[PDB]
Order: structure tokens, then C-alpha cells, then sequence
């Protein structure tokens, strides 16, 4: 009923968090901030109306069924997850997060077959390694045999490095030891800004 | 001023009841009712429901129907949560709440102005288990004066947190260990890497060193080529 | 020409000044008779907008009952503030009469006539009167009892129903009897009787209107989840005595799917000992009087408070209870409000 984007922002101080929350249902709709070990703020009631404290650098807005929230000139005191709510229902947030910004680099992609160590229990983990990328923004989608994957797989993100402000990324395909050795082909697909065209690394099941 | 003070977090085991408080002041307490909500981190805030200190009235979120109960104390002007049948999908901040707006004769209940500090509650088995650390062999490409990616893979752990250094401790560089994921068994999982030359792979040893001080295991792993 | 106000209105009765009776010694001196020939002007080519749910006419109501019960039934032991008052606590006669309110000069009462209004929006039939029409001041939980009763269909009634914490406010257009009884020769034991046959029909309309506001999903009854015995149980005052009574036999769910086609009798007590609904503490009466204690009421109305949650269920669930007691002022003051002429 509420669907809340994008999942996370990652802004310099001083840009703008555009914020945003469909709903199936008209009505007063709320958001609030969490701070780092703090308990969640009123920012905003009833689609654009501040409370109290809140600086005008924060606004709301409605188009349709879809809310925003705008965060301007982002401060230190800004960041942290936001949820936008109607009643007892509340979105599942938006983390902003502080990035420092650079060069856009692109990610160097690795696949990592199963070990046979592994095997031997009865499970197969696919590793891809995505490292040292910017910005953080970056897809990843399996492939087995060329046929897309969903519902498999588990992704885990670095913080950005505090010397030369990357992120690298880590994405798991977990299949049974039986399922594993039905395929062959074993692709894992990287689409990130620094790359003129999706980038596949896969391997062959048994050959080296 | 309005305040809402809870009481201390605590710790919890699968199958125990708990308990919390929330203390208000600074408003009439009969006038206005008192809302629980719960977060979790990567989960949506969750209402658990409502109580109107008049008669004690209670609306309780459907999918918590029987394992709630919220109760007050006039006097004290306080309000009290209890759980039954934990277990660790109840892991979260609890926090007690009360609309914006609240006069003697209306209310909104839903502009949650104003929270409680929050109570830290963690349902967790006392049980341990030691990770299963797999390679993650450079494989036999990228280049010949290129980087090489390694790593192992430190599977099926419980509870967190697992650390993992290089040679212990004497490789530091190009080294990435990732947060770790829980994966659907309930026990968690992460990954370890390092970026080295690949001309080092036939000359250097590489090894990961696995620390699980819950279970009290430390496990060293060495990283190499796959024979073929 | 005229616009919405609020201003301080006067009430009216056919009060008896030689009654011993509470409700008729108290409009006695509160308020004045009534008007043998009163007039009604059915307002043509008028719409106006009316909302049951901010209507200040319920707040002046809640006061006056408030002043009543507080000045004629007074406890043995009143528990408040941390202190203990002890007074006389002789027992009364009581039985509610009916009370009009009324406005006073350059302030008239604008009242709906549109048959099936819901309580908020625009009226078609708009007729101007000095007087409502007379309500007795029930107090009640639960059930509505011995109130005004809907012309044509039943009528669900809430600010938002979308909105969890709303009361919802169900209108009968056909009463059903409620018969409670403590018998002669535990005294503090008593039941209430209800032709189940009439009940269930009644029932079986009230979840087929709900039905059309909750887009066909299966209606279902349930108890109260909790609080005072105050909410959790039908509560009234009977002959002076406060009644509880369990209502869980009166939402039965099998019966509004074979047995059920009967008398339905609900457990009651007396009990001495009370929260106050006035929001003070908790009062001590002296034990019941002797003889039969006997009430027949209409059951006019029901309360109700939707189940909400983050869930995704094809059913909707409703418990008695609902809101407080100008929920009760409300449910007949619905299709009136006070303008300011000029
Ligand atoms: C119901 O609530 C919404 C906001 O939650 C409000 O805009 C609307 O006017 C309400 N409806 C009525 C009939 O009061
Ligand atoms: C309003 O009055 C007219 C005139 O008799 C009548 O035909 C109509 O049914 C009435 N409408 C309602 C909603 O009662
Ligand atoms: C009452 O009727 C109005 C039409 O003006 C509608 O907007 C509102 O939702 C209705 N309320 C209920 C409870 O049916
Ligand atoms: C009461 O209203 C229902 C519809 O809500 C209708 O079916 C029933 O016949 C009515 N009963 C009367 C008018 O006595
Ligand atoms: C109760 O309802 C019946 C019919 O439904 C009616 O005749 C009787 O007068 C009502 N009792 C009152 C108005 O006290
Ligand atoms: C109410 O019930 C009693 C039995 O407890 C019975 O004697 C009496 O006749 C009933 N009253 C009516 C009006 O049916
Ligand atoms: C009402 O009676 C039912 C039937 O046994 C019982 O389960 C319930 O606890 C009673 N309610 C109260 C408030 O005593
Ligand atoms: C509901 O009615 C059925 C059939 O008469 C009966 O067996 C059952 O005990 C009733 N339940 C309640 C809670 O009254
Ligand atoms: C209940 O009322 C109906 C009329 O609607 C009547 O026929 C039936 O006999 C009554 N049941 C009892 C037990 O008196
Ligand atoms: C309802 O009215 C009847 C007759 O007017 C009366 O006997 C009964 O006690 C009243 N009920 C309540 C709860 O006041």
C-alpha cells in the first residue's frame, strides 16, 4: 500500500534528497528521520506541513498518488533513513548516506566457482566480487544457462574507503549441490556508469 | 514539555515473555492514546498497536493478535508493553508514541510527534556455531602482470560477529571484508577478499584468518590456485 | 442568510417537579418546558454540509450528563486523587427522560432529512427547527439503547473508516429488545434476554451493509481485546444499579453463516465497585435493592472498532465497544447543527 524510492541515496553535503512514496490510498501521509542511534522525528504531516523545529530546507510535495519529500542543501544533521507513513503503515525507508564524491570508476568483476570443499556438503556458492567502483550505484543479475535468476542470491556493500573514496560489492548465488550440476554455463552481469556496455564474467562447470 | 521515558533494553531467549514500560509527563495522560511502534534494521516500522489510558482500551495489529498486551497505571501515569512466545523475528527497538495533535475533546493518533527513547530488545538462542570457511581460488586467468581477486568464503556462522585478517595481520592492502548477510537457515555468512598481483600466486602464500569468539574458534585457511 | 456557530444552548423536558426521579429533578431546575406547537420550516433549494463528527452540540450534552450523574449519584467511597472521601450513598430512583436542546435567539437548528445521510457531507432535505427532537441521555457500552432509529437502511457511521482508531457508529432501522433482569431470591448475579431469531436477521443486515463499505470481503465478529470491565462488557445502569454484561453469545458468527434460532441469554453482574466513566477513579455503592431489578430496552444501535495492521487478509474484523460516551450524544445529535442568523 505504501512503496517508498529508492532504497538508498548517496549525497554530498549541500545537493538535494529527493525522496518519494506511492500510495493506493488518499489521506493525511507523514514522514520522519532517524539519526543514528536515535529515535525517529516528525518532519513532516498532512503531505507538506513542517513540524515544528524543522528547517524549510525540508518540503513536500503530491502529484497524483505520488508524495515526495526534498531534502536541500543537505547538512550533516540530515542523514539517516527516512520513512514516509498513513495510518499504522509506513514505507520501508530511504537511507541517506554521506558520499564523498570523485572520479566515476569502473568495477573489475570477478567470478568465483564453488569450491569442491563445499561441494562435498551439498550446497554450491557463486561468488561475484565487484571492486573499488564509483558512484555506489551498480546492478548485478545472474544468469544459469542464460536464463535470469531472482529469489537466489544476497548482496553485501562496503563503506565508501576512507583513502580512495571506492565502493566494492559482494554477491552470493546459493543453489543446491543436485541443482548445481544440472548447468553449465555460470554468468554473473555487471552494469555500472563506468562501463561502455554490460560487463559478463562466467565460467564452464568442470572445466578449468 | 511532553516526554515519553522507556525502560532499559534487554536480552531475550526464543519461547520467554517481556515486558517494557513507558513513562509519560508534561500532558493530561487520560486524554490521549499511546501507540507501540517496533524497528528493525532493513524492515519496515512496524504499529503494534494502540491503548487509550480512558478504560484501558486496546486495537492490536492483526498479525500480533494473542501474543500482545497493553496495559497502564493511572497513578504512575505509565504505560506498559508485553510480548509472549519471542523469537528473533522480534528483534528490534521498541518504542512507545503519541500523536501531535491531543486536546480534551479530539485527537489524531497517527502524527507521531512524540517517542519514547526506544528499548533495545535482542531474541537470541544462547547456542554458537563455528564458521565453515571455503576458498576463493584466484582462478587461472587475469592476465600474467595484472591483479589477481582471492578470498575465502566464512559460511554459516552463529551469532555475529566474525573478524578475518591476512597473514595475520602482515597483508593489509587491497583486502575487503564484507558485511555479513543472514541468510534464510538463520546463521550468517560473509565473504573476504584481497587483490594481489597475480605474478605473487606461485611465489607468495596466502592466508585468511577466521576469528569466531562467541564459539571460541580460530581458523586459518590457505588460499591458492586450483590444480588442473 | 446564515453560517455555521457554536453558542450556549438551552435544554428543555417535560420534567415532573413533584418526581423524586433524578433525570426529572435535575431538568427541573436546568432546564425549561416544553413547546406544545413547535415549528419546522422544510428549507427549499438549500444543500448544506453537516458533520456529526465536529458537532460542538455532543461537548455541551457530555457536560450536562456529566453534571447530572455527578450531583444524583453520588458513592458510599470515592477513590480519587489519591484520597478517600466517604459521603451517604442513599439509593435513588432513575430512569432517563427525554432532554431537547435548544438555541436561543439569533442562533437557529439547521436538521438533515435525507433519509439514507451518513452523518458528513452535503443534505438535500434541509428543514430549520428551535428544538431537537427529545433524546434520553443513556449512558451505555457497546450497545445503544432506547434511541432514535434510522428511516430506511441501516447506517454505518464513522469520521473515516479507514482510519482504525475511528469509531464506528451502526444505525438499526428496526429495533431489537434487550431484557435484563435480577430476580428475587447470589444477589449481585443477573442475565439479559434477546429473541436470537430477530437478533441474527438484524445481524445478518448489519454485515451485509458492512459488506458494501469493505468491497465484499467476509465479515467477522469478535470480543473486545481488552481493558476495563467498563468497555469489555455491555455496561449501563439499571433502576439506579450498574449492570455488566457479557456479549460475546450476541456476535456469533455460526448463526450469521442451524440451533442458534432461540433466546440468547447474557451472564451479568452487579457490581458495587466501578470506574468511574466520569474519568475520575473508582466509586463504592452500597449493595443492590431487593425485589426484581428489571429493564426492557431497544437496542437502537451498536459500536463497533474495526482490527487494522500491516496485514493482507480477505476478511475484516469488528469488536464492540467503540469510542466513549459522547460517541452516544453523537449517534442522535447526527443530523443537526447550530447557524448563526447574520
Ligand atoms: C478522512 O481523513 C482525511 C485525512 O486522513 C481527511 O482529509 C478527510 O476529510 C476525512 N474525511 C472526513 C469525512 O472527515
Ligand atoms: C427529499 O424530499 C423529496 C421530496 O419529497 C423526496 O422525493 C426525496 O426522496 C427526499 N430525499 C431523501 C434522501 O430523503
Ligand atoms: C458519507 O457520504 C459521503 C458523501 O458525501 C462520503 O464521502 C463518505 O465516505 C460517506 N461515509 C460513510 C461512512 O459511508
Ligand atoms: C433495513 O435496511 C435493510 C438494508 O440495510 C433492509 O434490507 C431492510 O428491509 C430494512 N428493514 C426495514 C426497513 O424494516
Ligand atoms: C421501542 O421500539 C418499539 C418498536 O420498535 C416502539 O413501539 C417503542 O415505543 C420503543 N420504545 C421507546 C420509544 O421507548
Ligand atoms: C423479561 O424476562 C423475564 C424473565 O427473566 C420475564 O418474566 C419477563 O416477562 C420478560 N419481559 C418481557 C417484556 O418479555
Ligand atoms: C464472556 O464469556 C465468554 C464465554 O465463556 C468468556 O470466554 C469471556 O472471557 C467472557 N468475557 C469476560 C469479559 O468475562
Ligand atoms: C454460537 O451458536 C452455536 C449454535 O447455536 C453454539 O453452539 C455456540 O456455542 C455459540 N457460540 C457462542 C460464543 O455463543
Ligand atoms: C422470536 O421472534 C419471532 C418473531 O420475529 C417469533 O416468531 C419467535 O417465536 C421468537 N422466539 C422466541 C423463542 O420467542
Ligand atoms: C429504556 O426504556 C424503557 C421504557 O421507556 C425502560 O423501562 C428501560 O429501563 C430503559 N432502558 C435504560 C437502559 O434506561
Amino acid at each position: 500500500v505504501l512503496t517508498q524510492s529508492p532504497g538508498t541515496l548517496s549525497l554530498s553535503p549541500g545537493e538535494t534528497a529527493i525522496i518519494s512514496c506511492r500510495t493506493s490510498q488518499y489521506g493525511s501521509l507523514a514522514w520522519y528521520q532517524q539519526r543514528p542511534g536515535q529515535a525517529p522525528r516528525l518532519v513532516i504531516y498532512s503531505g507538506s506541513t513542517r513540524a515544528a523545529g524543522i528547517p524549510d530546507r525540508f518540503s513536500g510535495s503530491r502529484w497524483g498518488p505520488d508524495y515526495t519529500l526534498t531534502i536541500s542543501n543537505l547538512e550533516s544533521g540530515d542523514f539517516g533513513v527516512y520513512y514516509c507513513q498513513q495510518y499504522e503503515f509506513f514505507g520501508q525507508g530511504t537511507k541517506v548516506q554521506v558520499d564523498i564524491k570523485r572520479t566515476v570508476a569502473a568495477p573489475s568483476v570477478f567470478i568465483f566457482p564453488p569450491s569442491d570443499e563445499q561441494l562435498k556438503s551439498g550446497t554450491a556458492s557463486v561468488v561475484c566480487l565487484l571492486n573499488n567502483f564509483y558512484p555506489r550505484e551498480a546492478k548485478v543479475q545472474w544468469k544459469v544457462d542464460n536464463a535470469l535468476q531472482s529469489g537466489n542470491s544476497q548482496e553485501s556493500v562496503t563503506e565508501q574507503d576512507s583513502k580512495d573514496s571506492t565502493y566494492s560489492l559482494s554477491s552470493t548465488l546459493t543453489l543446491s549441490k543436485a541443482d548445481y550440476e544440472k548447468h553449465k554455463v555460470y554468468a554473473c552481469e555487471v552494469t555500472h556508469q563506468g562501463l561502455s556496455s554490460p560487463v559478463t564474467k562466467s565460467f564452464n562447470r568442470g572445466e578449468c | 514539555q511532553v516526554r515519553l521515558s522507556q525502560s532499559g533494553g534487554q536480552m531475550k531467549k526464543p519461547g520467554d515473555s517481556m515486558r517494557i514500560s513507558c513513562r509519560a509527563s508534561g500532558y493530561e495522560f487520560i486524554n490521549c492514546p499511546i501507540n507501540w511502534i517496533r524497528l528493525a534494521p532493513g524492515k519496515r516500522p512496524e504499529w503494534m498497536g494502540w491503548m487509550k489510558p480512558r478504560g484501558g482500551a486496546v486495537s492490536y495489529a492483526r498479525q500480533l493478535q494473542g501474543r500482545v498486551t497493553m496495559t497502564r497505571d493511572m497513578y504512575s501515569e505509565t504505560a506498559f508493553l508485553e510480548l509472549r512466545s519471542l523469537t528473533s523475528d522480534d528483534t528490534a527497538v521498541y518504542f512507545c508514541t503519541r500523536g501531535k495533535y491531543c486536546t480534551a475533546r479530539d485527537y489524531y493518533n497517527w502524527d507521531f510527534e512524540h517517542w519514547g527513547q526506544g528499548t533495545p530488545v535482542t531474541v537470541s538462542s544462547a547456542s554458537t556455531k563455528g564458521p565453515s570457511v571455503f576458498p576463493l581460488a584466484p582462478s587461472s586467468k587475469s592476465t600474467s602482470g595484472g591483479t589477481a581477486a582471492l578470498g575465502c568464503l566464512v559460511k554459516d556462522y552463529f551469532p555475529e560477529p566474525v573478524t578475518v585478517s591476512w597473514n595475520s595481520g602482515a597483508l593489509t592492502s587491497g583486502v575487503h571484508t564484507f558485511p555479513a548477510v543472514l541468510q534464510s537457515s538463520g546463521l550468517y555468512s560473509l565473504s573476504s577478499v584481497v587483490t594481489v598481483p597475480s605474478s605473487s600466486l606461485g611465489t607468495q602464500t596466502y592466508i585468511c584468518n577466521v576469528n569466531h569468539k562467541p564459539s571460541n574458534t580460530k581458523v586459518d585457511k590457505k588460499v591458492e590456485p586450483k590444480s588442473c | 442568510v446564515w453560517k455555521d456557530a457554536d453558542t450556549t444552548l438551552f435544554c428543555a423536558s417535560d420534567a415532573k417537579a413533584h418526581e423524586t426521579e433524578v433525570h426529572n429533578v435535575w431538568a427541573t431546575h436546568a432546564c425549561v418546558p416544553t413547546d406544545p406547537n413547535p415549528q419546522e420550516i422544510h428549507l427549499e433549494n438549500v444543500t448544506e454540509n453537516f458533520n456529526m463528527w465536529k458537532n460542538n452540540m455532543v461537548e455541551q450534552m457530555q457536560e450536562d450528563v456529566i453534571s447530572l450523574w455527578d450531583q444524583s449519584l453520588q458513592p458510599c467511597v470515592k477513590l480519587t486523587g489519591g484520597s478517600v472521601i466517604k459521603q451517604a450513598c442513599p439509593k435513588i430512583s432513575f430512569d432517563p427522560i427525554p432532554i431537547h436542546y435548544c438555541t436561543p435567539a439569533g442562533y437557529v437548528i439547521l436538521k438533515c432529512n435525507d433519509k439514507n445521510f451518513n452523518g458528513t457531507g452535503p443534505c438535500k432535505n434541509v428543514s430549520s427547527v428551535q428544538c431537537t427532537h427529545g433524546i434520553k441521555p443513556v449512558v451505555s457500552t457497546q450497545l445503544l439503547l432506547n434511541g432514535s432509529l434510522a428511516e430506511e437502511e441501516i447506517i454505518i457511521r464513522s469520521e473515516n473508516l479507514t482510519n482504525n482508531a475511528k469509531t464506528i457508529i451502526v444505525h438499526l432501522n428496526k429495533s431489537v429488545e434487550i431484557n435484563c433482569t435480577r430476580p428475587s431470591n447470589d444477589i449481585r448475579k443477573a442475565y439479559c434476554e434477546i429473541n436470537g431469531t430477530k437478533w441474527n436477521k438484524v445481524l445478518k443486515q448489519v454485515t451485509e451493509k458492512l459488506k458494501e463499505h469493505f468491497n465484499n470481503k467476509t465479515i467477522i465478529f469478535q470480543p473486545p481485546s481488552g481493558g476495563d470491565l467498563e468497555i469489555t462488557m455491555h455496561h449501563f445502569n439499571c433502576r439506579g444499579e450498574f449492570f455488566y454484561c457479557n456479549t460475546t453469545q450476541l456476535f456469533n458468527n455460526t448463526c450469521i453463516g442451524k440451533g442458534c434460532n432461540g433466546t440468547i441469554t447474557l451472564p451479568c453482574k452487579i457490581k458495587q465497585i466501578i470506574n468511574m466513566w466520569q474519568g475520575t477513579g473508582q466509586a463504592m455503592y452500597a449493595p443492590p435493592i431487593d425485589g426484581k431489578i428489571n429493564c426492557v430496552s431497544n437496542i437502537t444501535g451498536i459500536l463497533l472498532t474495526r482490527d487494522g495492521g500491516a496485514n493482507n487478509t480477505s476478511n475484516e474484523t469488528f469488536r464492540p465497544g467503540g469510542g466513549n460516551i459522547k460517541d452516544n450524544w453523537r449517534s442522535e445529535l447526527y443530523k443537526y447543527k447550530v447557524v448563526q442568523i447574520e
